[PDB]
């Protein structure tokens, strides 16, 4: 289903007008609530005193018809930012007027258009409506994706780049704080700019998308058809499940309006599968959560099922298994050698049978430990236990950190992997479980390496801003990681290695307190609002995970990125290098990360002492 | 095979052995009935010489007569199972659901014919074991029904006890048939009753703190309790000796016996769990075996 | 459309269970997570290092069964007002453990029975259960309209309305009345005053406990309320609440709920706030 | 606020506090002196050297005060002087390379980490706050039982904590103006303050509410306590909290205690501390006041919940140490 619209230019009868267009397939209508050439006067007489209603009444139409079926348009000669006073004065009361109106009938959506990249007396007056207690109405800022100046015909001898209406959007939703209640109604013209350019646009809050009736080609049939350059731009807004909306007369082809909705509809059941998408779906979009931290608490069995369900990690550790048993007992030890194999933190079981399994496709014989501080998920091991492994497989409920093991292993297997490599303190558990380690023990994974990148993401950080919470410090939502997705940043240097962690940790004095200044040369005239992190591990050898970028080796999809962000965002010219501190900490009770950024602008330290966030023990 | 956790244990006057067992940890929580005409082969299924699974869990066993066998499911219902001997065989002759709540106990009477129950649901009913049905259904306690005990040669008294708090004497006769019994420290939680087979209005009992308690129902001011245990009390009961020790089982994992005079004789450490159940040998009348979740089955001897 | 469900003591098999009360009309069910005999130690040896699972796995049933049909029910053998210090400690354990459980399995609805007046140990450990991260589980607390003191017969010859309200009330008094704990009424075979009644409707209710026992039989051996329990299952109608149905089949008493709404005596701005 | 004396290092001005009442001084000096002639006699004069650790050594005093109250008993003891301020620590060892010797060795670092190549037979420590366990005495000393001989003897040998219901609308309003911003607006009537006895008015006689001996023989040592105290109303009043006394038995018969109506010394040792409640209750005479107490121990944190049953039934303060705990 594609729900559509129809935009009007103007409406003789209201009743007739809806009940065509409910029949030619549209679910509501773009229609004014004042007559487009009724411009009217407020300062001076005689025209100030004219009688008569201002505009048709609210009675015409049920309230369940004016908050579903309308979508109110402001009239086109109210220019609050023209330089001339007497219009502008004029047109700040023709604009409080209608918004006030529109709000009075209850509509969910009010259509403003912006014709200039100056549209700061528009901003101000829009947000003040929106403070003085009407809400509950969205506000649809109609942008085309081209200038008007940019698609006209070169038709002029003495008057003879494509994100000039980008900085349109972009600077009056930056005036207007970023407000929820503000959208994006974008307008597809004759030709489209860069795919990243569209990539940009459809990043924003986008509530509806405008196609012109011009813009449609007519078949050697009579039906219309979009060009292959507009029909891969309605795709990617096929899977925002935006609304469209036709404008202009349909007597450019042979056929009515419904011939418009029907190709749309076909091109939706045509519309190519998605894949390296539908990973997050439908979905994992907009996440921004808190990492999750198993050691801390007790992860819900829901929580497993969805760890779980990655194939990869099953695969990978099967296989580090695999080539782990080969390495250490030879051909003629067939069966006269047991290798002593420990799970630590087995979950619900996956990582205990795939080393059972693993063992089994290298035939080596195996002594199971399997050994977990959830109580509730020590449960689900005991029901393997008990019904499908055997003897083999030693349950044991309790930390490796204080577990007295009766017995040294060769093998231990543990997946404790953050997004953002330790962030669920794998190091601090395998050190306190290295002790029942023998001396040429394996650990797996053997070592792990977390990544830093410089982002750009002024969507991400909205979003940490929306995050302040009551009874707090009203900044500690920016001093704290996030969970994130890739497309809802854009990276702005190749990702550098942080921390590295390996197992197990031969120094002398254990430390995992790090310390690192990465560096980063900007290419772009961008604003830095934060940091993405990235890891990457190697179980055994060769066989590895990662996440980072551009990493060639598997599990790509079996983790999402991390994000640092910035108190005060830094806009940067290019040239400009960005040198970020980094700390890890560990005072015996917490752990927590402490960053900041020195260059090009020196900002403060986040989360000192980690009072804003901290990792449990 | 037979269920991990044993429940009850009961001897037959022959030698025969009555152990119960049900399944509390596993995926199916059902229950089973064994009957060992040599007890050295519990808990041994293949040593049996007949055995049948219960639809639900079974938390108290006892004989009827010499053949029938009487059984408190998890179901809420009471199963009278006859002893088909030397088929190999038990089977069911009826199981009435009456409780609306777990049965936790029941004793049968010396005629072997009537039987009392206790549930969880707060009922004691007295049954018809010949007309397969109850005769009157008791709402006298407040709390769950601990522990019931026919009064040995009385086929109309018998001895309750529940979790609130109340030690109830009964006679069907009386229109108000519960008498509660009153001592010292009275105000704990009783969890088990016993009939003295040789002194008359004279009982003992147990509480869920560990004290075992003589208790002279007329005079009851001379009460002998003793702190013979440090958690509650699972079972009791008393030898066949002319002067009768009491043994006494509990959740602390032990399985101690007192004199007349209330004194410590026996006590075996050997149980690696809650030692549920207790029962004297009607063959040698200083041998006694218990059963525990542990799943084992241990003989005693008296010195 | 009358939302009904079934409270057991005991399941034997859950799988088989599931499907025998939805043949009868049944929508969720009231089971215990832990088997209501299978007591545990957790400070003493050697019980305390008893080997073997604790309980059934989550892997029984799917996550969507445990999050749509299955209400947990606390062990009755937990008791944390106990004056017996080491009954005290071990329920405590008992309390938390099948607590976490529940959220593990991440269970709509957790059964909690008040038996006594006292329970301020319980509020205690109910409400940091659910301050420590463990969420989206809401707390029916089983509260019967009468004392079971109460409504016991008068068989004791040496022993012959407000007092299960005070239970509820300073229960949630001591909760704050968190918005995750609400209440289950259990009804008796004799009900309190009218202004009572009304009392407790504007308590948070989820859920009316109907005993099998308060049923009477009709002429053609079918269950039937006497017009006082009627007139209560008429004002539960209108505050939308679930029917559990406990004790023994001796199973269609649903039908007798649904002929009572079908013909209902005849009459939302009611929690309105602003 | 209650200070911690354990999750932070004192100030050298702070321990000159704590160390200006001679009644503390002396009353541990007899203790000592008491517990040295009753398990060493006359006999053994010499042949005997008691084995002494000072568990918190401080600045001093508590060293010194063991060392004249053996040339006071006439016996000779080995003293380990163990501290985990570093910043004390340099005190001590001040005094130990100037007046001690080598009779005295000063140890840094933690009593329940710290491992003694040798048992003691008398462990003395001041860990006692204004409510007797809320500076975490027993974990601390519990931690360090186990390098404690099988006959040994623990100064103080067990404390007592005492509540009382109060009136103050003083207290309260002072309290209640305690708001911080960034936090629970209620959090203040969360927590216990060290205040003053004539700034409220005691509504009844404080009973009895923890009680920790060392050393705990105890079968499973568990610090989680609660109890349920009753008062019986005689006047017209407001509750606005409980007030929290303790008392102490540092070797027999020598004790200290901070108990309204006491008769023996330290009263001037320690102030009261309270616990303010969230809703006033209005009370009339012959009214009574049941407080449930509970003392919480999760590991990593140790705190305070109460609540009141009675005449009203209020909510539990400060559930799941969520205003209030203490470091380890
Ligand atoms: N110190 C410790 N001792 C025992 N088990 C531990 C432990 N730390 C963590 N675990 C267990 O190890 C498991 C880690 S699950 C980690 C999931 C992984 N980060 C992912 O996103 O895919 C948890 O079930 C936890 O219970
Ligand atoms: N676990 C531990 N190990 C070592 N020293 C400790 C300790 N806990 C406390 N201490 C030390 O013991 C001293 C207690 S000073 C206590 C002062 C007392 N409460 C009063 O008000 O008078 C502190 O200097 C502290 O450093």
């Amino acid at each position: 289903r594609v729900s559509s619209g129809r935009d009007v230019a103007c409406v003789t009868e209201v009743a007739d007008t809806l009940g065509a267009m409910a029949n030619q397939g549209f679910d509501f209508l773009c229609m004014p609530i004042f007559h487009p050439r009724f411009k009217r006067e407020f300062y001076k007489e005689p025209a100030k005193s004219r009688p008569g209603p201002q505009t048709r009444s609210d009675l015409l139409l049920s309230g369940r018809d004016w908050n579903t079926l309308i979508v109110g348009k402001l009239s086109d000669w109210i220019k609050t930012d023209s330089e001339v006073s007497r219009i502008r004065k004029t047109s700040e009361a023709a604009m409080q007027q209608e918004l006030n109106f529109s709000a009075y009938l209850g509509l969910p959506a009010f259509l403003i258009p912006l014709k200039q990249e100056d549209n700061s007396n528009l901003s101000r007056l829009l947000i003040n409506h929106i403070h003085v207690g009407h809400h509950s109405t969205m506000f649809w800022m109609r942008v085309p994706l081209m200038a008007p100046n940019d698609l006209r015909d070169d038709l002029i001898e003495n008057e003879p780049g494509e994100e000039r209406t980008w900085i349109w959007w972009h600077n009056f939703r930056s005036l207007c704080d970023y407000n929820k209640k503000i959208a994006l109604a974008i307008e597809i013209g004759a030709d489209l700019p860069s795919g990243h350019v569209i990539d940009r646009w459809l990043g924003e809050p986008i509530k509806a998308a405008f196609l012109p009736t011009s813009i449609f080609l007519t078949n050697k049939k009579g039906f219309p058809v979009l060009t292959k350059v507009h029909q891969r731009l309605i795709f990617k807004l096929f899977k925002l499940e935006v609304q469209f909306v036709i404008s202009g007369s349909h007597h450019h082809s042979e056929k009515d309006l419904c011939s418009y909705l029907q190709y749309l509809e076909y091109l939706s059941q045509n519309s190519p599968p998605p894949n390296a998408y539908e990973m997050f779906a439908k979905g994992y979009e907009d996440y921004l959560q808190s990492p999750l931290q198993p050691l801390m608490d007790n992860l819900e069995s829901q929580t497993y099922e969805v760890f779980e369900k990655d194939p990869v990690k099953y695969s990978q550790y099967q296989q580090a298994v695999y080539k782990c048993l080969l390495d250490r007992v030879p051909e003629e030890e067939k069966e006269t050698n047991i290798q002593i194999l420990m799970v630590l933190g087995a979950g619900r079981g996956p990582l205990v049978n795939a080393s059972l399994r693993a063992a089994k496709q290298a035939e080596r014989k195996i002594k199971v430990y399997a050994v977990e501080k959830n109580p509730n998920a020590v449960i689900t091991l005991e029901g393997w236990r008990y019904e499908e492994w055997g003897s083999q497989v030693t349950v044991v409920s309790g930390d490796m950190r204080e577990w007295k093991a009766p017995e040294k292993a060769d093998i231990i297997v543990s997946e404790l992997l953050g997004s953002f490599g330790d962030n669920e303190l794998s190091p601090e558990c395998l050190d306190g479980a290295q002790h029942f380690l023998k001396d040429d023990g394996v650990s797996i994974p053997g070592e792990y390496t977390s990544y830093l990148a410089p982002i750009s993401s002024s969507k991400l950080y909205n979003e940490v801003r929306a995050c302040r919470e009551k009874d707090r410090d009203p900044e500690a939502q920016f001093e704290m990681p996030y969970v994130v997705r890739l497309h809802n940043f854009h990276q702005l240097s190749d990702p550098l290695p942080c921390f590295t962690f390996h197992h197990p940790n031969k120094d002398d004095v254990i430390d995992n307190n790090r310390y690192c200044c990465l560096q980063y040369r900007v290419d772009l005239n961008t604003v830095l609002h934060g940091f993405a992190g990235y890891f990457n591990t190697v179980l055994y050898k060769d066989v590895t995970l990662s996440i980072c970028p551009e990493s060639h080796s598997p599990g790509m999809f079996s983790w999402f990125p991390i994000l640092f962000p910035i108190k005060q965002p830094i806009p940067m010219r290019e040239g400009d290098t960005v040198c970020v501190r980094f700390w890890r900490c560990n005072n015996g009770k917490k752990v927590w990360y402490e960053w900041a950024v020195t260059s090009p602008v020196c900002s403060a330290i986040h989360n000192p002492t980690g009072r804003s966030y901290t990792i449990g023990l | 095979c037979m269920e991990v956790q044993i429940g009850a244990v009961r001897y037959r006057r022959d030698g025969a052995l009555l152990l119960a067992a049900s399944s509390l940890s596993s995926r199916t929580w059902g229950g089973s009935i064994w009957v060992f005409k040599d007890p050295e082969g519990a808990p041994n299924e293949s040593l049996c010489t007949a055995g049948v699974q219960t639809e639900a869990g079974v938390t108290d066993v006892a004989w009827v007569s010499e053949k029938g066998i009487l059984v408190a499911s998890d179901s809420g219902a009471v199963e009278l199972w006859e002893i088909l001997e030397k088929e190999s065989l038990l089977v069911n002759k009826f199981a009435k659901y009456e409780h609306d709540d777990i049965v936790k106990t029941l004793s049968v009477f010396s005629d072997g014919t009537q039987a009392v129950s206790g549930g969880k649901d707060f009922s004691v009913k007295v049954w018809d074991l010949s007309q397969k049905a109850v005769l009157k259904s008791y709402n006298a306690h407040s709390s769950e029904v601990n522990c019931v005990a026919a009064c040995p040669g009385k086929d109309t008294i018998f001895l309750s006890c529940g979790e609130d708090g109340r030690i109830l004497l009964w006679d069907t006769r009386k229109p108000k048939p519960a008498t509660r019994i009153d001592f010292c420290a009275s105000d704990t939680i009783p969890t088990s009753v016993t009939w003295h087979p040789e002194k008359d209005d004279t009982f003992a009992c147990g509480d869920e703190t560990g004290n075992v308690s003589l208790v002279n129902i007329k005079n009851p001011d001379s009460a002998q309790t003793s702190a013979v245990h440090s958690q509650n009390i699972t079972g009791l009961a008393y030898s066949y000796h002319s002067s009768p020790f009491l043994a006494s089982i509990s959740e602390d994992c032990t399985v101690a016996v007192l004199d007349a005079d209330f004194s410590e004789v026996f006590r075996d450490l050997s149980h690696r769990d809650f030692v549920t159940g207790v029962a004297w040998s009607p063959l040698d009348h200083s041998k006694f075996t218990t059963v525990g979740w542990d799943h084992k089955v241990l003989h005693h001897h008296l010195p």
